[PDB]
């Protein structure tokens, strides 16, 4: 099950490895969000992102 | 010698910037591709299996203990479990593309970019035709067509709901259920014109490419004839990839499988040439020889 | 006038035994014009 | 290797630490340049042409060196040899373009231009013969730009004086004749009594690839046979080789722009 976050909403899809990860929209795939930028944030341990 | 005519090669596999008639190939318009690169159908249908070495071991239960009624105070009889082992090994796919450095500079710099996908396609197709159809000098002693041949699990006749149902029934006759169909795109014409006379519904979805509700996968190979159809419980087809496609480019090796006009092997350094090597390791295993059946025209 | 270059031949591939020589292969293209 | 006799190579182009007579060049003194290094004359005179892609032809050479020599005789060899190869390329290109010598690959050359137009003066060096040589160019509205000469004939040029102004027509300090610069060719093919002149802006050249050097420790030198006839393997025989290559192109825009003076 795959969630894709854009600057305007979340798209939901279904896939399997066997079919080659062909994304198929899930029932009621789209869901709007009220932010104006992609909601996920990444943090970094150092410039190289090494543990 | 100061011989300035271009080097003739045998076989003519070397890319060159100058033709033996004296034509010099500047201003080359990079070719475009009228096609989409084909996926591996085995990688699509079968089950991936992590494999670190060139060999893999599987072990499965085989026998299960019985059990007894015993009277009060009677001796309780014994029983026993049993197991069985299976194994799969990998093989190597490879190809080398030699290029003259003049060609690599003054005609088609991107050549060792554009080839890498066409190489991957060639590997996938080789793999599929070996594992599915047992064609192209199949290295494995294993294949779908070969399991079908040893079981003689073949139906003869025309594409009809009758025969298609019989084909699927041939699997549950061994307690297995069909999961997909393999067919030749030439034959969806035949599937498109068969209908149930009772419920009056068509067995093949022209829109979704589904046959009797199961997904159909099309082979590009020319070995699978129009009237032929294959089905099986593809979750019983196991594949592993110990080494994904590796590319190496070399400017100094010797190629022995290409000879100069005088018969000497091509030396990439002394002759100022470059060549691209692609290799891939792939392993195939049929977990149950009975899990596959085929329909063939009479 | 217009001119086109299209791929015509894909490079082959060979099953190679452990330590056997990898055979070579070549690409090819064809020209068309309108 | 354990061979106590040195390896004979055919052709004998491999550099070695030990001579055929058993002499190790140990402790070996650094070579020094007894002569000035020569620079390309058509690259000096002719007009450069920005060129993309190749007509061009490929110059190239391979210098094999025994790693014992690269260790125990003259370590810096490959750094000190690159200019000497550039010299060799300059000389090969100059000799091909000017004199039509050395199996030149082009169908174009100054010697062929002159031999086609028959624009040749038979005679010894005299002020009247120099003036006639120049007039052979100015006849066709082209003016001489420079002179090409065998340096060994400055002894002849110093003996000519303008009988009106009564001074040397040849400035031996400037090395300019009648006010025009004279370039010297070291090659053996241009004879003592031969002199060439032209409007060298009518000679065009291009260089798609500058001198590229690649040092290799692994290739096979098919062209160099061991004593037994097997090809030389660098890695296995513990050997190193330097490859140099260049692409040059030559064009003559007007073959009447060149004239030649030659002894009678």
């Amino acid at each position: 099950t795959v969630d894709l976050f854009t600057s305007h909403g979340v798209y939901r899809y279904l896939t399997n490895r066997t079919n080659g990860l062909k994304l198929t929209p899930r029932e009621n795939s789209f869901e709007s969000h009220s932010f104006e930028r992609m909601p996920i944030t990444e943090f970094s341990n150092n410039e190289r992102r090494k543990g | 010698s100061n011989n300035v005519k271009p080097q003739v090669f045998n076989p003519d596999n070397v890319m060159m910037h100058e033709k033996k008639d004296g034509t010099l190939m500047n201003e080359f318009t990079t070719p475009i591709l009228q096609e989409v690169m084909e996926n591996s159908k085995i990688m699509q249908l079968g089950k991936y299996e992590p494999m670190e070495g060139t060999e893999k071991k599987f072990t499965f239960w085989a026998d299960k203990p019985g059990a007894y009624w015993v009277g009060e105070g009677q001796k309780i009889e014994t029983s026993k479990a049993t197991w069985v082992n299976a194994t799969m090994r990998a093989f190597k796919l490879g190809v080398i593309l030699p290029v003259t450095k003049e060609f690599l500079n003054y005609t088609y710099s991107q050549f060792f970019e554009e080839m890498k996908p066409m190489i991957a396609e060639a590997f996938y197709k080789k793999f599929d035709e070996a594992g599915i159809l047992n064609q192209g000098n199949n290295p494995f002693g294993k294949s779908i067509a070969q399991s079908i041949e040893k079981t003689n699990k073949v139906i003869k006749g025309d594409f009809t709901q009758d025969n298609i149902i019989d084909l699927e029934a041939l699997l549950e006759d061994d307690e297995l259920e069909a999961n997909a169909f393999i067919s030749k795109t030439q034959n969806r014409s035949l599937l498109r014109k068969i209908v149930d006379p009772e419920t009056k519904e068509r067995i093949y979805d022209r829109n979704s490419d589904s046959l009797d509700g199961l997904p159909v996968v099309n082979l590009k190979s020319s070995n699978l004839k129009r009237g032929e159809l294959i089905t099986g419980d593809f979750d019983k087809l196991i594949y592993g990839i110990p080494q994904l496609i590796e590319y190496k480019i070399d400017e100094t090796a010797q190629l022995s499988t290409v000879k100069n006009e005088d018969g000497t092997p091509v030396n990439l350094f002394e002759q100022d040439m470059v060549a691209l090597r692609a290799t891939m390791h792939v392993a195939l295993h049929i977990a149950d020889d009975k899990a596959f059946a085929k329909l063939v025209p009479a």
